[PDB]
């Protein structure tokens, strides 16, 4: 049995511009096994009604998924991705940086 | 010997 | 003419989990091997002494085929339950049989294969051995499914080559018994019924192979105006037995004669009492 | 679903001769489904330690089995076969007749 | 160069009964269909609009293949649990992937197939497409098993004919998308760190297919000394995006240029701040 | 289209 830590990346569909509708994405990959918990956050609050792609994997057998929701950026609002996996000692959180 | 492959119905 | 044929049977058990599965092989009228998952040894075993001198590669390989088959049938079972909208509460049966036959020329003659669900013809391999045939408006799906997967292809392979090749081997390894003919011990018995009638019973014992013919004839003529006949039965020692009776008016016993035909006889035999 | 009533035949391996060891056979066939109960009897008593062939069937899909045991005939002892099947309203019993 | 490939995944659920099973199909970088048993509607569904004009024969047929497959995997799962002496208490994964590729000549180029258990290469179809290869001492059995059943045979058939034939069809039915090249929207961003350094980030958005190249280079010579690069990611609208950054001395920005290559570009593209 | 029959491990 082999395990692999997921690689996280939080970002928007288009370049961020306050007041303009966009899409927030949390892209997880290179992980194994498949059981995984992903959560999108708005100022600590767990955003609801979040979709995600169909499960799939790559040549090295690791999986990858895409969670995303619709959102409208603001200078005050803070967004992040909260991910939990067996390979994680504790849920990892990475917040969105509009520059990356 | 018995056939090596059966049928998936 | 010889043949190599198997008979697989699978029976579902709701409560007892995994379905019962059994396979048995035959060469002509002799069972030679078998598999049963409810046996202490859930593996292919011999049923004829002349098999015992076979390597472990054989028994292991066969045990696999058998096991895999039990699985696929387990599936096929649920699959079918689907096709018919049946509950997991009832029991059901799936049977499969296949064989290849050799002609006098000791070469391939014909082959066959067919499935049946709850004792009813379900699917069948056609004579040409390249196409299937649903035989139940339910088998329809299963028909195409197989025709797309091209299952029919290698079944033909097995039947045409593998089956034959091995049949030969078996004939050699078991010549002593397989190719040995054993003619029937004959005799008639008298059994008075009324003051005007008695019963003549023509017997035939310990013969092999099972194919045989008994016929009652009066003064040269033919007969069965009271000819009761019983289905050929097994002796239990590898040979068979069978008898034919007829009611005759007392004092006329000499008139009637029993004729017996069997490959083990140089020529037919006639008895009288 | 198709059902078929079994056909019974009780007999001995060799011709019966008192005091001589032999074999008693109960041969059932042409029946479907396979669940079936066969019992060999000695003066009503259910004989034990009875063997039987491996399950199998014929061209018309019906099954056939052979139950048998070792025994020694006597003019006083009476033997029979007791068979029960779903197609039977009640267990059928056919006793051995050394002439058949 | 194009391709048609699927990715099947099966995960055992101790307690919840039947294992989770999912299949997804792709043409190049576009997912077009999929199957998931947990789903409200357990059956093959489209994932791309250009599929919607397909008959019910198609969807039904595919739904069958999928279903059958989930079954066999369920078996394979227990089978393997056996080979490894593992308990029903733990969860396990079995994955299978296969695809066929077309060359520039728009004709068969290469095909492939391979299984993997608990994230580890297990069994593999060889290049010649006529032999398997255990890639573990456990797969040893599975190897011969397959070689006797001649599974390799029709897998090759599917890959060589069926796969291709259909790939073509898909290309037509979706030419409008699968064949339209979408070049990347480019641009650079400046991010000062100290009064002495800054970060140049070369962006590339909304492109397709995913194959692409970003290269930072100084004075026309190649570079790497501070080249952070992120894995190509999906936009979520069918296109991708990617970026490459580099740290540079304030005042020396003109010495740096970002080069971008993509099939959707008539010729490479050079960006400078 | 998927592969009609998978492989029995």
């Amino acid at each position: 049995m082999i395990q692999r830590t997921p690689k996280i990346q939080v970002y928007s569909r288009h370049p961020a511009e306050n007041g303009k509708s966009n899409f927030l994405n949390c892209y997880v990959s290179g992980f194994h096994p498949s059981d995984i918990e992903v959560d999108l956050l708005k100022n600590g609050e767990r955003i609801e009604k979040v979709e995600h792609s169909d499960l799939s994997f790559s040549k090295d057998w690791s999986f990858y998924l895409l969670y995303y929701t619709e959102f409208t950026p603001t200078e005050k609002d803070e967004y992040a991705c909260r991910v939990n996996h067996v390979t994680l000692s504790q849920p990892k959180i990475v917040k969105w940086d509009r520059d990356m | 010997v018995m056939a090596p492959r059966t049928v998936l119905l | 003419s010889h043949s190599l044929k198997y008979f697989h049977t699978s029976v579902s058990r709701p409560g007892r989990g995994e379905p019962r599965f059994i396979s048995v092989g035959y060469v002509d009228d002799t069972q030679f091997v078998r598999f049963d998952n409810d046996a202490a040894s859930p593996r292919m075993v011999p049923r004829a002494p002349w098999m015992e001198q076979e390597g472990s590669e054989y028994w292991d390989r066969e045990t696999r085929s058998a096991r895999d088959t039990a699985q696929i049938f387990r599936v096929n079972l649920r699959t079918l339950r689907g096709y018919y909208n049946q509950s997991e509460a009832g029991s059901h049966t799936l049977q499969w049989m296949h064989g290849c036959e050799l002609g006098p020329d000791r070469r391939f003659l014909r082959g066959y294969e067919q499935f049946a669900y709850d004792g009813k013809d379900y699917l069948t391999l056609n004579e040409d051995l390249r196409s299937w045939t649903a035989v139940d408006t339910a088998a329809q799906i299963s028909e195409q499914k197989s025709n797309d997967a091209s299952e029919a292809e290698h079944q033909r392979a097995y039947l045409e080559d593998t089956c034959v090749e091995w049949l030969h081997k078996y004939l050699e390894k078991g010549k002593e018994t397989l190719l040995h003919l054993e003619p029937p011990k004959t005799h008639v018995t008298h059994h008075p019924i009324s003051d005007h009638e008695a019963t003549l019973r023509c017997w035939a014992l310990g013969f092999y192979p099972a194919e045989i013919t008994l016929t009652w004839q009066q003064d040269g003529e033919g007969h069965t105006q009271d000819t009761e006949l019983v289905e050929t039965r097994p002796a239990g020692d590898g040979t068979f037995q069978k008898w034919a009776a007829v009611v005759v008016p007392s004092g006329e016993e000499q008139r009637y004669t029993c004729h017996v035909q069997h490959e083990g006889l140089p020529e037919p035999v006639t008895l009288r009492w």
